[PDB]
């Protein structure tokens, strides 16, 4: 069918999905099966029920928290003996204030993180030739964010990401990530081109997390096929 | 002195296993790093802790 | 069980599709069905539509009418061709831009209501006329998003959003005229509106039909955001 | 003169059934405005047309 491929794993759902926030397990696991989503990414935390409420999905690790490469590289070995796949979500903030990443910090993680046999999905801004770079380092993805973490302004990046769109072809499957409080928004992006979303805020700070994640299925289904089918031209 | 998650403790000539058993973890949910070494909460090293070690327990939580 | 009812009638899908510029017939079938819809509009004209609209109620309107008088002369010719009691009031005195003439309309739809019918008014998003035309008995009420077939989007969303804010007091508010993108069609179910009127953004489509389906799954999701309580940014 | 679908035609002597067939236009399938008032194909009057008769015969189209 339509699938696409982050490296060697081969998706069909374009909406992934984030454990933030959700005030409990059982409202998580309606939210993942009602998104029908295939990959859920986890953090990797100090110890102060998750493992087994995620199972019929993929974990995908991320190094949030982590302000620099050294600590980026640090969390993603963890992440990997701890679910033991292959791949990782790469991210480095220095000031959580925005969750802002760093170019360069994000860039030389990826490169240490793709020698030591990492699939790297890389947090980034919406810079187009930092992605160009992260995709000849060898990344199996680019993930511009639509605007500042959990703020669920919208696609505030979108002249940016039609960047991203217009070189489609050069760049790893584009995943937008961060910035997203509406289905509308997830649509929006689709409907440009790009390959899927990430959504985390959105769906667990919502009234009725289960049925908001359908909202954002019926949505990245919505705008891909939109894509798919040419729209007319204003 | 060993670093415990960031925290200076006494733990010095105790095994992993035994501050975890303490800390009364399930170890088939943790990870343990020592000095940079990654180990799985089933199988840490049997060895004595060392005035200087710097010990990071970790677990899967929530994130994305 | 998130129906809503246009007067008398209850419809299940907000997406209510147009018959105009599909290539052919048997695309808009493929169309009409791919989308679910229920509500097609069509134009009265002079001188195998019918066949290929079968299985879906008809929405008779009243465009190429320029006054009041004759919009209700279209009506009436309309009401005798599909055997509907509602119809899709539309003045639009110059089609350059394909605006509606706000007293126009008012005049025809007070005279369509006495004379038994369910008035659908095609309007600019004037909250004000909104209020008027309901308390005339219209069965609904449609802000178009931008100009006709424009493909702009929900370009009147700063006004569009006051319908919503005073929702409770209106008939159901359909937005019509404007939407290019199915993104647009969530974003308008999103902030509580009843329905979408899309016709340009399918037919104009490399495949119709697929787009027939985004515009439902867009509708459907959009309604479902709305219910489901979104997050505040 | 008779004003047919806007353009003045020499139809004053003939019914809306004869004109409406030399058209070619099949009855069931439209609708006939005979000055202001709405007659359906099949149920046109059968007075002949007089001059200043304005008339207009409409289908369902598609559009908008």
């Amino acid at each position: 069918m339509d699938t696409w491929k982050v490296g060697p794993v081969e998706l069909k759902s374009r909406l992934i999905l984030g454990s933030g926030k959700y005030e409990d397990f059982g409202v998580m696991r309606e939210a993942i099966a009602a998104a029908k989503a295939e990959v859920v990414t986890v953090s990797v935390r100090r110890v102060e029920g998750l493992l087994e409420a995620l199972e019929g999905v993929r974990l995908l690790p991320n190094t949030a928290g982590a302000r620099t490469a050294e600590e980026a590289v640090r969390l993603a070995r963890l992440g990997r003996l701890l679910t033991g796949e292959r791949w990782v979500k790469l991210e480095v903030i220095p000031d959580p204030t925005y969750l802002l990443p760093d170019p360069l910090e994000t860039l030389k993680a990826a490169e240490r993180l793709i020698e030591e046999d990492f699939l790297v999905l890389p947090y980034m801004g919406p810079d187009l030739v930092l992605a160009k770079r992260l995709a000849a380092l060898g990344t199996a993805t680019v993930m511009p964010l639509a605007a500042p973490i959990g703020s669920g302004w919208g696609v505030r990046t979108r002249a940016l990401l039609e960047l991203f769109a217009r070189e489609k072809a050069s760049l790893p499957p584009v995943v937008v990530d961060a910035g997203l409080g509406l289905p509308s928004h997830a649509a929006e992006v689709m409907e440009l081109g790009l390959d899927a979303v990430l959504v985390n805020t959105a769906i667990a700070e919502a009234q009725d997390p289960p049925a908001m994640a359908e909202a954002f299925r019926l949505a990245v289904e919505a705008g891909r096929k939109a894509y798919l089918a040419g729209p007319m031209r204003p | 002195m060993v670093w415990l998650n960031g925290e200076p403790r006494p733990l010095e000539g105790k095994t992993l296993k035994e501050v975890l058993e303490e800390m009364g973890v399930e170890l088939k949910g943790v990870a343990v790093l020592l000095n940079e070494e990654a180990f799985l909460g089933l199988e840490v090293p049997d060895r004595p802790l060392r005035d200087g070690d710097v010990v990071e327990v970790v677990a899967l939580m929530q994130g994305g």
